[PDB]
């Protein structure tokens, strides 16, 4: 049960690979039709840090509760089948079944997780939460157009590798303190998150997205759970951009990262974890 | 479409290696291949890489070129060409990328026009 | 007007022989009705359920109102004779043969006073006796016909008495009499005012009459059940005032409705289609072209040619045209039926609407195109979401697309924001989908909430300059030129760009370019690969740069232009046509 | 066994029931035919507060019509 | 004769009987008019007779659900727990909507002393061009706002020119007559529209 | 209580999230179906504030009784509940038992806050790692659980609200009731979140508050005291700053006060 | 199994050849549209580790699954068959044929592939997974045009006119960055002799892939940061970005590898990473 409100940044970049690929066009990078700007969902990230945790916990309170290969129903039965939960009647049961994954299943302590799936289980809305990432300025994704040499079926293939050359991502995501104390995120399962997101795309490697690292972690630590003052502002502290004369963006070093922390004497205390 | 004083420099190659690509199918008009075919990409990507080359290699197109006012009016398509390309650049950007290619095609059009060149070069 | 029209055309069908329900019944179908003598005993048993392509439950007989059970003390009701098995014979059908027994000790008891208030008719006396020596039918109901062995498709049996082998006693002259003076004084029992439709001081109606179709479960078209929604004090079915009477009116107005043919049930919203002045030779219609393929006949939407034929100039001209439909809308809310469009609308504006409609997703088709040449709105709005409609966003989408088609009302953007989403999803624009988009923007232009762009037209629109239209030429140009590059692909361009180039031209068309000519020397004939370079560059000749984006009207736009030049392309000889031109 | 089963689902119109245990469990797989999230639930209304939901239009029969809707 | 001109993006009149899933009146009700100018100055000494509603913008209707909750608010609970609760109220708003509503007031038998018809008329004429009010203007559903002014004698155009769709019957002033203090009961005194020919021509009883 | 009732702004936006989903349209951003503009109920905002005083307050006279499940875990009696469930006097309630039929009125009625201008939902198909069941949604072949995740990249969201005094005096809100609900309508955000919603914020809380009771001025004109709209240059949003905030308290010193709580 | 989790830069410049084409282009290499920047796929440089394997290892446990002619369909059922035609039933089958596959095609235990297509035998995300690579600085295409002494066939023959293009960089130092990743290794059994294999693989994997268009590409330097904690002591862009490789001063066409400066910094980035140089 984390005790101050967090509302971070994310700075991650993508080298060359895929952030987030759409299903709806193909592999492509998730770009902002508008913006050309790309996005990196909620979700992959998402997944990302339940990748890291899977990766570096491998424990009971740890779990995750989507798996690579996971019949959701299976887990939320697993829950029904809990003494905590066995012998609860119905209304509780789904309060108590939720109870379970959430002292158990780290991504559902952290993120949320809709539990309505077979014997319902609840929702926790998230204590963390992680907004879309955005790219900070419009990506070029690089069609790379690829051939397998061995053909799938009984019949040379094409195919598409989909990169992007380079993109700073910001996410701004959310650990609200009244939804910690009802899902149980605790202090420790927060610094497990903070190992994650420093550390997550190191441990997250793939064809499709190769490579992808994080920048910076630039977190407000609102003192009071009730926000210390708008996130927005919070936000707008840590700008990022092009350093002037980069048209082309190729690195991190084409971005700068200015942190604004000369204000916040309100003690949002602004910690540094990326940068 | 195609704009006689564009200054937009990406645009303005392109509208140079599209006359460029006139010049060359037009010398070698048996041959198939163009130039577009074998540039177009680096051309549009990386300017110089393939102007030096190309531009090196105009007069010698001209030279198979028959005709000759062909020959001289091509010219003043590069006259002005060169005219708003002040300077080769080190590379092209997206937006003026695609307008390399679009400017290619404003004068593929442009002198795939009937006619329209040498009346051009007669007012010029 | 929705309960005054539905009431209207509950008046229609009552004085037009078309056999509604007569303020006193309901059309419930009888799995099996039991012929009986004086003392009945099972003179017979002959069952109804012979029908489609199930073994449905029976004969349509307008049979007195099913009164409802509505669960806990369900015994105590009873329907007048047409019944459930253990309210009629007292079937156990299991061990809730108690209750089922004590189902019988109601039904006869209303029997019984079935013939105590109506004595002289031979069945209900026939029944009564027949209720006293049921053991006749204790073996009939496993000698003769079942029950099918819970409560199902046998259960809602009913009596028939020999010597009319063709009336019901239910719907005997006699009983009905009874039923339709017990629906009057039950009536006068109750408070008396006021009608929200007859407007009439009248019995107002609590639990209107589940009108049977929209909801998969038949639902009530307005129950103000649960507690919040009991407004002021009527507190739950006066909440709404409605002449029972005329409860009864519109309820089966709209039941027939929704089970006649008139039922374009577009995904979600089943969308009933009246005629103030019944039978407008539309009203049939009205599914049939909007909607009413059915894939059976395949050619019934063609049947729009009909209304297209009968609109002299564009306007309706028929003398039936002032007449009014209402175009009501319904849709599943689990429990209530949503109404998501009302249009009372003269057939004249309906079908000058349909023709604007019809005109405005006229997208040409490649000849033998799959796609049908005036393409059924349902299957429109199927484009509209990946597949199916249930996922078909339905008010949002469905309601007021039917709404602007059935009332040449500009389309919403919603519209063209789902259709640019399912572009962007499947990188690929069906004719539907892009038909949606051109009617969409024909529309917003004839509307100005889309400014300074002409009328889009079926034929590709060559000296268009629209940036979103002359780059949906350029991307199907380059999508043309990349399959004839590699004639066997796994998903052209067209497949992994058409979002980004449908709203982020440069990001896209820039790199497409960029890859054309090498595509361009892969043509296989260069004479078609200077067409293509020649209609390339058409295109590119009305563009003067690649915008960093575009506006949702512009991609609509670039997808219409796309899905034209696709079509334009794949015409066996118009790009050489008009390269031999040039 | 014939009750008023209540029907719910997070952020769901509550749809109530009447009928046998094993009819409202295949009516709430019907209602879950498509929902991979928020499956409808069954849960028996206590017997003294029946007569409330009674009456309520918006409930399913175990007559034999309570599932035709299929 | 005072000359209101509701005005409001977005506006609910829920019929009586699809009240469950909003179908707002195609136009406003002669009972929200009264309500609205009773917010505009409601002291208990004035009735409001609504006596000209005219339709100041074409009947546009938009949908919306609501996720909407479908329990009173009770005391004996300790909350409503809306997931609980829910019901999805879709809604045929009216969207974009302005009546010029021609109305009265009549003073009440509560009229007390301090009762001046020209005191109250002056105190509302007040009240609308200095734009105040009891509660805003609720446009059929409070949720929606309104934008009032009084007008004198016509400031916008009404769309509605030749005589147009007959709405049917409606809802009136919903009766308080057999209400005490604050309408205990009542009885929802439909009336009827029946030639919106430009303005509906709202009748007193 | 309060003496003055406060017409007000609400300048809230959406970062990338979903600002409220039309249950008619599976749950794609609300948006008026002719302009395009996104619609955020009002109700979506007092629910977001009935939550923050849920996870703000923690104590008495200052609960909801609207809450989530999700978030935390005659007239005497009436009086009671107003001092008792914030929720109650602030927005009003409906008893069932009260005077006005149940209605407790309430201050602070809100609006369905439009968009600036429209929006243009990104409909971001998302997949799961993992499958809902054992069934033919567990596809050997792969995981075809394209859930969508309809998301705006940006709108800016024009909530107009009319705290009415007298029914905060009808309700007991209290000044500091109003001052909360203030702090709630700029933290709200801040303070709910969700992966639908994305980031959501308060760009700007401009509270006509009025001297007189029964009011001041028109409020539809001080509405359009608060213009705000693209900047010139922007063709297509992508965040505040694409947007001008024009805030036009010149004749406004009448009786007004255009206090700027959110910036 | 890996013990350490390895992040490595990899240093390879092509000198006179095609480095990887683009069916989208021609063949020329992949070029970088908005900088100009090389670019060889990481399919393609790991296809020529996976020829490098074919080419070295050439048993069991160490196959291939792409094999220039390999149906990749029948490289699946044959692992269909093995022994989890019934070890496995239907749910375990398909992860038993992951685990078998590893056990026999070095490429999966190294880059893993999508094994769903035919019987589905799972998928495995690749334990060495590559960046797609990178030119430090721009390359310029040659497009050397070549011609045909003898026509390919009696239809064109009628010079021959009919000139290919050898498409050719004349140099490019493209770094490429790898990412074994030993929590994944661990999901196939990629294991330590399997990586020195790997190794090998990068340094001798363009001297043993020499086609006509790859002109002359060479392992300059294969640079690796070994997490000493299977977690990430660091991340890994400050490891691969303290591998620094420019032009050198005074050039500004690039030929050589000799012509750019490679600073491998390892100061005091050797908390408890390694850096320990194969490539040079």
């Amino acid at each position: 049960t984390i005790e101050k409100r967090y509302d971070f940044v994310f700075l991650f970049d993508v080298q060359d690979g895929n952030p987030n690929g759409d299903p709806d066009a193909g592999n492509l990078p998730r770009i902002d039709p508008q913006t050309g700007e790309g996005l990196v969902t909620d979700v992959c990230l998402k997944r990302k840090v339940r990748n890291f945790i899977q990766m570096t916990q491998n424990d009971e309170h740890h779990d995750i509760f989507i798996r690579e290969k996971g019949i959701l129903n299976n887990l939320i039965d697993e829950a029904h089948e809990q003494e905590n939960v066995k012998g609860k009647e119905k209304g509780e049961k789904t309060e108590a079944a939720r109870q379970y994954m959430c002292s158990r299943y780290y991504d559902i302590r952290t993120f949320g997780a809709v539990m309505t799936t077979g014997k319902n289980a609840g929702q926790v809305r998230g204590p963390v939460q992680l907004t879309f990432s955005r790219s900070i300025d419009p990506i070029m994704t690089l069609e790379h157009s690829i051939t397998r040499m061995a053909v799938t079926n009984e019949k040379r293939t094409m195919g598409r590798k989909f990169t992007v050359p380079y993109g700073l991502y910001r996410c701004h995501g959310f650990i609200s303190t009244h939804f910690a104390k009802q899902t149980g995120f605790s202090e420790n399962d927060l610094e497990l998150f903070w190992q994650a997101l420093v550390n997550m795309f190191d441990h997250d490697h793939s064809a499709a997205r190769g490579q992808m690292n994080a920048r910076g972690l630039y977190v407000f630590e609102h003192s009071n759970n009730l926000g210390d003052a708008p996130a927005d502002s919070l936000f707008k502290r840590i700008q990022v951009v092009k350093k002037d004369g980069v048209e082309v963006v190729r690195s991190f070093d084409d971005y700068l990262v200015s942190v604004d922390d000369k204000n916040l004497e309100e003690t949002k205390l602004l910690r540094k974890l990326g940068g | 479409g195609l704009d006689r004083n564009r200054q937009d420099i990406g645009y303005v190659l392109g509208r140079l290696f599209a006359v460029l690509e006139k010049i060359q199918a037009e010398a070698n008009p048996g041959l198939n291949a163009t130039i577009a075919d074998r540039y177009f990409g680096s051309a549009s990507s990386t300017p110089i890489a393939v102007f030096g080359t190309l531009m090196r290699l105009l007069p010698h197109h001209l030279n198979k070129l028959e005709f000759e006012g062909r020959a001289v009016q091509l010219q003043w398509e590069i006259r002005q060409i060169l005219e708003h390309c002040q300077r080769f650049p080190n590379h092209l950007n997206l937006e003026q990328q695609g307008l390399f290619a679009i400017g290619y095609y404003h004068e593929t059009q442009f002198l795939f026009t009937k006619d329209a060149l040498k009346n051009l070069f007669n007012e010029a | 007007m929705i309960l005054h029209a539905l009431t209207q055309y509950y008046q229609r069908k009552a004085e037009s022989d078309g056999g509604i329900a007569q303020e006193g019944f309901e059309n419930k179908e009888i799995p099996f009705i039991i012929v009986i003598d004086k003392q009945g005993n099972f003179i017979q048993l002959e069952d109804t359920r012979e029908l489609k392509v199930k073994k449905k439950v029976g004969r349509t007989f307008l049979v007195p109102k099913g009164l409802g059970r509505s669960g806990s003390k369900s015994y105590e009701v009873s329907n007048l004779l047409w019944d459930h098995y253990g309210y009629v014979l007292a079937y156990a059908g299991e061990k809730g043969q108690e209750q089922a027994d004590k189902q019988h000790a109601s039904f006869t008891a209303k029997v019984n006073e079935l013939k105590q208030a109506l004595p002289d008719d031979a069945g209900v006396t026939a029944v009564a006796a027949f209720l006293s020596s049921a053991e006749e039918k204790s073996k009939v109901m496993q000698a003769a016909n079942w029950a099918e062995c819970a409560k199902v498709k046998g259960c809602n049996l009913s009596f028939r008495l020999v010597d009319e082998a063709v009336d019901l006693v239910c719907q005997s002259k006699a009983v009905r009499e009874y039923v339709s003076q017990a629906n009057q004084t039950q009536s006068d029992n109750a408070q008396k005012g006021i009608c929200l439709v007859t407007g009439k001081a009248a019995p107002i109606a609590r639990l209107h009459n589940a009108v049977k179709g929209v909801n998969a479960k038949p639902a009530p078209f307005a129950s103000v059940n649960l507690s919040a929604f009991e407004s002021y004090g009527k507190e739950q079915g006066f909440a709404f005032p409605i002449g029972e009477q005329a409860m009864f009116e519109y309820t089966t107005a709209l039941n027939t409705l929704l089970a006649g043919e008139n039922r374009f049930r577009i995904g979600d919203v089943t969308t009933v289609c009246w005629g103030a002045k019944r039978t407008p030779l539309e009203e049939s219609l009205a599914s049939m072209i909007n909607g009413g393929g059915k894939d059976k006949p395949d050619e019934h939407i063609d049947a729009v040619k009909t209304l297209y034929k009968s609109l002299y100039n564009g306007q309706y001209q028929k003398p039936d045209g002032k007449e009014k439909f209402y175009l009501l809308g319904l849709s599943p809310n689990s429990a209530r039926i949503v109404v998501r469009f009302w249009h009372e609308t003269t057939v004249a504006a309906l079908s000058e609407s349909i023709a604007a409609w019809y005109d405005d997703l006229q997208m040409v088709r490649g000849e033998n195109s799959p796609y049908p040449e005036y393409m059924p709105l349902p299957r429109l709005l199927g484009n509209l979401v990946l597949d199916g409609k249930m996922e078909n966003l339905p008010s949002d989408l469905i309601a007021q697309i039917t709404d602007a088609a059935l009332n040449n009302r500009v389309l919403p953007v919603s519209l063209l924001q789902a259709a640019l989403r399912r572009n962007k999803a499947e990188q690929k624009i069906t004719y539907g989908r892009a038909s949606l988009l051109k009617a969409y923007i024909n529309r917003a232009i004839r509307a100005g909430r889309l400014k300074n762009m002409k009328e889009l037209t079926m034929g590709l629109d060559r000296n268009r300059q629209d940036i979103g239209y002359v780059l949906g030429r350029l991307f199907a140009v380059l999508e043309k030129i990349q399959a004839e590059a590699n004639p066997g692909l796994n998903a052209t361009i067209a497949d992994r760009y058409f979002g980004s180039a449908s709203s982020t031209p440069i990001a896209v068309f820039g790199t497409l370019m960029r890859l054309l000519p090498h595509h361009l020397n892969k043509l296989e004939f260069e004479g078609r690969a200077v067409q293509l370079q020649w209609e390339i560059r058409q295109i590119l000749e009305h563009c003067q740069r690649f915008p960093n984006h575009l506006n949702l009207e512009q991609q609509g736009l670039f997808a219409i232009g796309y899905y034209h030049e696709t079509q334009f392309l794949f015409t066996k000889d118009a790009l050489k046509n008009l390269f031999n031109e040039a | 066994m014939t009750s008023f089963y209540k029907i719910t689902a997070y952020n769901s119109q509550a749809l109530y029931f009447w009928g046998t245990d094993a009819d409202v469990d295949r009516y709430v797989d019907w209602l879950n035919r498509d929902r991979e999230i928020n499956v409808y639930a069954a849960e028996a209304i206590p017997e003294a507060e029946w007569a409330q939901y009674e009456g309520r239009d918006d409930v399913l029969s175990g007559e034999e019509c309570g599932w035709d809707d299929f | 004769r005072f000359i209101l001109e509701i005005s409001g993006d977005l506006a609910c009149f829920t019929r009586s009987e699809l009240k469950v899933e909003r179908v707002s009146y195609p136009v406003i009700t002669p009972s929200a008019a009264r309500n609205i100018l009773m917010a505009i100055l409601w002291k208990p000494a004035i009735r409001w007779k609504v006596l000209k509603i005219e339709i100041l913008k074409p009947i546009q209707w938009t949908n919306i659900r609501r996720n909407e909750v479908g329990t009173k608010m009770s005391e004996r609970s300790g909350s409503l727990y809306i997931e609980d609760n829910r019901q999805q109220r879709a809604s045929m708003l009216l969207k974009d909507v302005a009546y010029r509503i021609h109305a009265d007031f009549d003073m009440t038998s509560e009229a007390g002393e301090s009762d001046n018809y020209v005191k109250f008329a002056e105190m509302f004429k007040r009240r609308a061009k200095k734009g105040q009010y009891f509660h805003q203007p609720y446009l059929g559903c409070r949720e929606f706002p309104c934008d009032f002014r009084l007008l004198e004698k016509a400031e916008d155009g009404l769309p509605l020119e030749d005589i147009t769709q007959d709405f049917g019957f409606m809802l009136y002033d919903m009766d308080f007559s057999k209400s005490d203090p604050r309408d205990s009961n009542n009885a929802e005194p439909m009336f009827y529209q029946c030639k919106a020919v430009n303005g509906v021509i709202t009748v007193p009883p």
